[PDB]
RNA sequence: AGUCGCCGUGCCUACCAUGGUGACCACGGGUGACGGGGAAUCAGGGUUCGAUUCCGGAGAGGGAGCCUGAGAAACGGCUACCACAUCCAAGGAAGGCAGCAGGCGCGCAAAUUACCCACUCCCGACCCGGGGAGGUAGUGACGAAAAAUAACAAUACAGGACUCUUUCGAGGCCCUGUAAUUGGAAUGAGUCCACUUUAAAUCCUUUAACGAGGAUCCAUUGGAGGGCAAGUCUGGUGCCAGCAGCCGCGGUAAUUCCAGCUCCAAUAGCGUAUAUUAAAGUUGCUGCAGUUAAAAAGCUCGUAGUUGGAUCUUGGGAGCGGG
């Protein structure tokens, strides 16, 4: 059963504390490991340069095309799959662009049918993709 | 990878409406006023069917 | 280093369940009566009560005979019977549990104007109270939030420099008169 | 607030209200221009017909 | 026992002794570590943050050593080495914005080379001089409080509550809405006199002359299968394009795609990403579990640790006050 005297905190204190490394988010955090290993440095978004356009395939079920591209960064040099979210706009990408990154709402999981991506694009040539597409502006040609 | 020539298909294939002019709705506070007197009594039909406020039939 | 400030507190709080179909109904329904333009504004009263009825609940934990109880007890009392929301003849701080929202809503300024006629389709009250026409025993107010206590409930009346409560008339009025005169005659 | 003379005025007055009414006079230099001048003469060592033209 | 030190002390020097810390976690290493008063969340208990206007500490490119002085190992004081860097007549000389503005780079990411010593206070030989400390305007949807975008009365009836009516239907107490802006009233936003405020100016407030017909002085952001409040409407597409936090939708009649009407929620704000709290009684002191779902060492002894049987002056009274 449990200790449970007048004089055992020290005991307690101590159980709590290696035993609290045996879940999963405490000890995600609190280490280093998935932190000098996210590409991101504890960070939100992230600028970076495209050097090619690549479509992926989706899960058993459904079957489609997805219009991803890989993606190198400026401060880190490392390199990424990211995701084009809404119909018509990949020809809105030329080569060469200095896009912005996101993640995509699961923290680190990848995300529905998509094999392996869990970074969308969001902003092409500082003029905010989505506007572009509901024709508010252009792109600074 | 794949065939991308076809982007943007449908938002291409499909055909070029345009919209209309109704009016402006009212705003702010007269608007509150116009869901109240709608929904809690206008004209009090007793029997509804549980029926919706956009219910086409 | 500066000479500022940086006091400053929020005065509502969102509910847990946005959509949950039996208190957008009362919401809605105390917005068309009160005559009110946001949920917002219901929201406030709620803060306020809950604090009033926070406090008191904590002195009924505390025992009797505590000269804390005594002091703030019949201070809390003081304000809501000065209000006019508490009444005379009960003073217990207990009653102060059975404690509504209609009754916060009931005291404010654009009700009373309406309830003392003056003002005619109550949304009319708050467009006369915005367009500057009254005032308050010697002065004039612009708030429809505006909390009337009542010491000062019997001192109502149009402000003087309105056209019309003895005054001057207004800018359609004024060149109407003038067709009847040197325009159109 | 009232004084007693016109002379106890300006013994006991600020300025900036004495020239509201045309009584007190008012010099100005900017005080950018006139620190400007005064971080000059300390290149140049006692010379005093020369300090007093301010090179 | 002495030296040095403003003073006490292995702080230092000589001669002796062999001691000091440790499972009640020393020692060593890591810290996205300046500390605290405090901030967010919060039934009760707790979890996380705290560079950031107050107190204390440390530093002025990295390192070391000093003069003056009551007080400094000063840096808007000096001298050297290292790294960098400006003049140059090629002999030599001058340097330290993590002070206010400004610039380059850096990156998801952060304002004007502006005016004044008028307020607050400091310094000096001083009622008189100085202060990018400090005040004051400018950029500012980090954020917090109040509050506009229409109100009204006739015209009609979809109709309703009621007087009357075997039905319609007459009084309309009373209501709503759509069309006629039918009708005149009331307001400020916005121009621009004047005063006041101000060191001098601006903003607020106060006040003359102008200033609304609802095609205009135009309220957005997100959604409509469920969770979750709201269309089995219309056209196009055909496991393609695409949606979708999760379940899932699309393979010629799509409640989910591309569009139009219609409706729903918050409202001058609303979505999106990432940390971080509650929900989490899914880290459990309050308060989980351990036959089969994950889980009790093969059995026994045993030090530190934690926990430990019964028992020693009770009444009866005395001064009192109530039912
Ligand atoms: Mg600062
Ligand atoms: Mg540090
Ligand atoms: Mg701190
Ligand atoms: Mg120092
Ligand atoms: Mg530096
Ligand atoms: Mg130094
Ligand atoms: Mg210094
Ligand atoms: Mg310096
Ligand atoms: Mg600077
Ligand atoms: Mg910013
Ligand atoms: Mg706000
Ligand atoms: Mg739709
Ligand atoms: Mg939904
Ligand atoms: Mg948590
Ligand atoms: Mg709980
Ligand atoms: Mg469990
Ligand atoms: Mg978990
Ligand atoms: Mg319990
Ligand atoms: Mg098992
Ligand atoms: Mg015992």
């Amino acid at each position: 059963g449990k200790c449970r005297g007048l004089r055992t905190a020290r005991k307690l204190r101590s159980h709590r504390r290696d035993q609290k490394w045996h879940d999963k988010q405490y000890k995600k955090a609190h280490l280093g490991t998935a932190l000098k290993a996210n590409p991101f440095g504890g960070a939100s978004h992230a600028k970076g340069i495209v050097l090619e356009k690549v479509g992926v395939e989706a899960k058993q079920p459904n079957s489609a095309i997805r219009k991803c591209v890989r993606v190198q960064l400026i401060k880190n040099g490392k390199k990424i799959t990211a995701f084009v979210p809404n119909d018509g706009c990949l020809n809105f990408i030329e080569e060469n662009d200095e896009v912005l990154v996101a993640g995509f709402g699961r923290k680190g999981h990848a995300v529905g049918d998509i094999p392996g991506v869990r970074f969308k694009v969001v902003k092409v040539a500082n003029v905010s993709l989505l506007a572009l597409y509901k024709g508010k502006k252009e792109r600074p040609r | 990878h794949g065939s991308l020539a076809r982007v943007g298909k449908v938002r291409g294939q499909t055909l070029k409406v345009a919209k209309q002019e109704k009016k402006k709705k009212r705003t702010g506070r007269a608007k509150r006023r116009m869901q109240y007197n709608r929904r809690f009594v206008n004209v009090v039909p007793t029997f509804g069917k549980k029926k919706g406020p956009n219910a086409n039939s | 280093p500066v000479a500022r400030s940086w006091v400053c507190r929020k005065t509502y709080v969102t509910p847990r369940r946005p959509f949950e179909k039996s208190r957008l109904d009362q919401e809605l329904k105390l917005i068309g009566e009160y005559g009110l333009r946001n949920k917002r504004e219901v929201w406030r009263v709620k803060f306020t009560l809950a604090k009033i009825r926070k406090a008191a609940r904590e002195l009924l934990t505390l025992d009797e005979k505590d000269p804390r109880r005594l002091f703030e007890g019949n201070a809390l009392l003081r304000r809501l019977v000065r209000i006019g929301v508490l009444d005379e003849g009960k003073m217990k701080l207990d009653y102060i549990l059975g404690l509504k929202i209609e009754d916060f809503l009931e005291r404010r300024l654009q009700t009373q104007v309406f309830k003392l006629g003056l003002a005619k389709s109550i949304h009319h009250a708050r467009v006369l109270i915005r367009q500057r026409h009254i005032r308050v025993r010697k002065q004039v107010v612009n708030i429809p939030s505006f909390i009337v206590r009542l010491d000062s409930q019997k001192h109502i009346d149009f402000s003087l420099r309105s056209p019309y409560g003895g005054g001057r008339p207004g800018r359609v009025k004024r060149k109407n008169a003038k067709k009847g005169q040197g325009g159109a005659g | 607030m009232i004084y007693d003379s016109l002379d106890y005025a300006k013994k006991n007055e600020p300025k900036h209200r004495l020239a509201r009414h045309g009584l007190y006079e008012k010099k100005k230099t900017s005080r950018k221009q006139r620190k400007e001048r005064k971080n000059r003469m300390k290149k140049v060592r006692g010379t005093a017909k020369a300090n007093v033209g301010a090179g």
